Parts: C-alpha cells; structure tokens; sequence
C-alpha cells in the first residue's frame, strides 16, 4: 500500500515540473489540496503519530515510567507513560494502543514497533514532505496552502 | 554570568538538552552550581525560572525537575 502512494506522490510532483511563482498548474494543485483537507489531514496525523511515538519510545523518561524485567509498558502502564509525556489525541492514544500488539498480558516489545513502521515511513514520508515543501515554496500566497 | 546562564536554561538544556559538553569550564562549574537555594539572586526574575522548569517536565516528569533546582 505504501509503495503505490509513493508512486502517486511522485507523479503529482512531476506534473508541475516547475512554473511561475503563481501559476495555473500550481493554482490547480493548490485547489485539489484545499478540496481535500480532511483526508490529507488524516494522512499527516498518521505520519506524525508514527514519528512522535517513536521519539517517545526513544526517550529516557518514557523508559523510566514503566520499568519491566523483560520489556513491555503493560497495557495500563504504556497508556500512563504516554499520558505523562502529555502529547496525544485521546482517540489517537487508544488507536496507538490498538496498533500495538498485546502478547498475553499488555506486554509490548516496542522497539520492534518503532522499527516497523519507521523504516517504511522514512522511505515514503520523505517524498510527501518534499512535495509539500516545494508547493509551499512556489506559491505563497495563497494562504490556505500556507 | 547569571543572565547568560538563565538564558541558556530557558531555551536549552545543559545535560538536559543534551548534557553540557566536556569543555571549559566555567560552563562546567556553572553546571555544578546550577542547583541552589536561591539562583535568581542579583539579576531580577525568579518565578520566570520556576516557569522555565515548568515548561519542561513537561516531558521530564516532576522528579528530574525537582532534582535540579527543585523545591
């Protein structure tokens, strides 16, 4: 699924092929993006969540909140630590918990969690960021894009 | 010197941002003193310092923060 998305992004980047600071093609692309705020927003949120979560995991305070003999933040336990860093959608938090795979008792290896899906995200995420950046650079305003 | 230290804490962490570098000296001595009953002495401010502590930990838990100037 991820590969196809990357290809689509590449095609989109390719279509502009440069232009005027303000250009008809640019305006059209901006318009499509504007038309879709919610879908785009969801994708962006997902990426941030994947990256943010990883960052949290990497953090010492997080490691400290839930000490375990052999890993896991326990269901509770991971929830509480996340709450502690205090930076997440609550529905989003529940979703993250769900994404995490329980192993007979709220135990998560986690590092595995960061690795997957961080490698794939790193590969795609870059293309998306690049396109967004280029678009922003080319036509400000319009602000909606900003 | 006090002003410089305060500026550094508010927008950066010594060991906290990423441990003070093992360089003079000076910076290191300041890092050691950093915890004091009264730090904003001669300068003007203080509560701002407490506020700075509050901004972080705040991803730092109350404890590391208390451990520093704490109180």
């Amino acid at each position: 699924l991820l590969d196809l998305q990357k290809d689509m992004v590449v095609m989109l980047l390719s279509l502009l092929e440069g232009n005027v600071v303000n250009g008809m093609i640019a305006r059209q692309m901006v318009d499509m993006l504007v038309e879709s705020s919610s879908n785009v927003e969801m994708i962006l949120k997902f990426f941030d969540m994947f990256l943010k979560l990883k960052d949290i995991v990497g953090s010492e305070a997080f490691q400290d909140y839930v000490t375990d003999p052999r890993g896991l933040i326990s269901k509770k336990d991971f929830q509480k630590a996340m709450d502690s860093q205090k930076q997440f959608t609550g529905p989003e938090i529940q979703f993250l918990l769900s994404c995490s795979e329980a192993d007979e008792n709220e135990m998560i290896n986690f590092e595995e969690f960061a690795n997957r899906f961080q490698e794939p995200a790193r590969d795609i995420g870059f293309n998306v960021a690049v396109l967004l950046t280029n678009l922003s650079e080319h036509v400000p305003h319009d602000p909606r894009l900003r | 010197r006090e002003k410089e230290l305060a500026r550094k804490l508010e927008f950066d962490g010594l060991y906290i941002t990423e441990q003070p570098g093992d360089d003079d000296v000076k910076g290191q001595w300041d890092r050691l003193v950093l915890n004091t009953p009264s730090f904003p002495s001669n300068y003007w401010d203080k509560f701002v310092k407490r506020k700075v502590l509050d901004k972080h930990g705040d991803i730092f838990g109350r404890e590391r923060i208390a451990e520093l100037l704490g109180m």
